[PDB]
């Protein structure tokens, strides 16, 4: 299975960009993904997806990404979605952790 | 007819005047009236300038600080005017631009009659208060507060001298956050909550400090058996921290009181470790390993 | 041999306290230190370390840890450390990476900024 144990941010800005620390069991750097999703009563989810090369899956305990920009910059009200990891070859996911995305500051 | 009685109809009688165009416009802090008032501890002049921005519902007018006046109050420790506030309809449940409720402020500085004033003014409100909102951080009121009183606690056994400004200081801190913490406990707050970076609850958080003020305070609550054996997302329990942690003068009772109360030391975490599995080596492991397995 | 790989903070408070999620090449978690330092001017060193229990140590190649507090938390001015991986047993360190201390920011609610403004 997949486990994320630890990330050392779990909000963000909508505008994506932001740099993330996550801890998790064991995975493979070209087999993972970290997926952000939201969804509503509605029939096909909202997603976006953790950035990061495999050589930022360091030795195969911890992820160092980027988060993917939200589906609204312009919220006025904080948002909140899920964060997964994800294996491409079989699609198996972690458990979901709860991620904020908080709105964007637009002044100066 | 008490005395603030008499300066509040006295001070509508020196402000019936403004008006309207003066108190809601804006500093270029963004700060109105109010929140300078809120900040001087005006507690008459806040009610009035209160009461006619809240009528044409422009009382939680935010500065750049993403604070309203209410929220200034809070974070100015002025209890009094805090319950004013809250009590003709300021919202409890916001956030600065920090990504802190009024609540996290209050945890974080310990401001328990602030607390108060606002459990009281939002009864008379009808207002619902979040004890569960979460910060940036991914973390509720309650572990806040908890991680504010390790530091003062860290440090109390730390600096070596009383007379210290900061000594008193930090004594007075350890009362009020306790304070707090009781207070939030009191409203309802979930001492089994998890903090969302980690999945550490109140309880994980006193025992990576060997807190035993905290660690008694929460081993004392009714739920106490429900959430002894709680594990963090590595799994660990708090009698796993507390068994394995740096040397502190109060981990040897830390670890007797988690046992003494409930806590199982053959719960196993991610890598099926014990507690036992985790003591420090040499002399102090064994007394340890010792609390574990004895009676 | 020890290696910081990354961090996911190079500055924090001079009070200490704070969490920062470290990457390393492989330690053994009751063998490790993590020592924040700086030469002074009489030859003296100024050490400080990192605060976490052996389960904060994730899988031999990660450590989530609090910062110390820096020698004094009263400067005015941000105040550059070095921050070293240390093995207990033989003293062994990694490579120093920077860290920089800054000054706490006392009222960042601005409660005494608006004590000092003036109304009519
Ligand atoms: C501000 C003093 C800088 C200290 C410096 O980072 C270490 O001593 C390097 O030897």
């Amino acid at each position: 299975n997949l486990k994320i144990v630890r990330m050392d941010r779990t909000a963000g800005c909508v505008t994506g960009g932001e740099e993330i620390y996550l801890l998790c069991d064991k995975v493979q750097k070209d087999d993972i993904q970290i997926r952000f999703y939201e969804e509503e009563e509605n029939g096909g989810v909202w997603e976006g997806f953790g950035d990061f090369s495999p050589t930022d899956v360091h030795r195969q305990f911890a992820i160092v990404f980027k988060t993917p920009k939200y589906k609204d910059v312009n919220i006025t009200k904080p948002a909140s979605v899920f964060v997964q990891l994800r294996r491409k070859s079989d699609l198996e996911t972690s458990e979901p952790k709860p991620f904020l995305y908080y709105p964007e500051i637009k002044d100066k | 007819k008490s005395l603030f009685q008499w300066q509040v109809e006295q001070e509508e009688s020196k402000l019936a005047n403004i008006s309207q165009d003066q108190f809601l416009s804006k500093d270029a802090d963004g700060d109105t009236f109010l929140h300078i008032a809120v900040a001087q501890g005006r507690r008459a002049l806040s009610y009035v300038l209160a009461r006619k921005m809240n009528a044409l519902h422009m009382l939680d007018i935010k500065e750049h600080n993403g604070q309203s006046a209410f929220q200034v109050a809070v974070a100015a420790n002025q209890h009094l005017i805090v319950q004013d506030l809250v009590n003709i309809g300021a919202q409890v449940n916001t956030t600065d631009c920090w990504g802190r409720t009024p609540l996290h402020v209050c945890a974080e500085k310990g401001h328990s009659q602030v607390l108060q004033a606002i459990q009281k003014g939002a009864v008379g409100s009808n207002q619902f208060v979040d004890l569960e909102a979460t910060n940036y951080d991914g973390l509720t009121p309650l572990h806040c507060a908890v991680i504010a009183h390790n530091a003062v606690v860290h440090e109390l056994q730390r600096n070596q001298q009383p007379h210290s400004p900061e000594v008193q200081e930090l004594l007075l801190k350890n009362k009020s956050l306790v304070d707090t913490i009781k207070c939030l406990i009191q409203m309802g707050a979930a001492v089994e909550a998890k903090d969302r970076k980690s999945g550490r609850t109140a309880l994980h958080l006193a025992a990576e400090e060997a807190n035993l003020e905290l660690i008694r305070l929460f081993l004392e609550l009714p739920s106490c058996l429900s959430f002894v054996n709680a594990k963090a997302y590595n799994g660990n329990t708090a009698l796993h921290v507390a068994a394995s942690l740096q040397y502190r003068l109060t981990q040897l009772d830390a670890v007797r009181l988690l046992m003494r109360k409930g806590a199982d030391p053959s719960t196993r975490n991610l890598e099926n470790e014990q507690p036992v599995h985790l003591v420090p080596d040499g002399p102090v492991g064994e007394q340890i390993r010792r609390i574990l397995k004895g009676k």
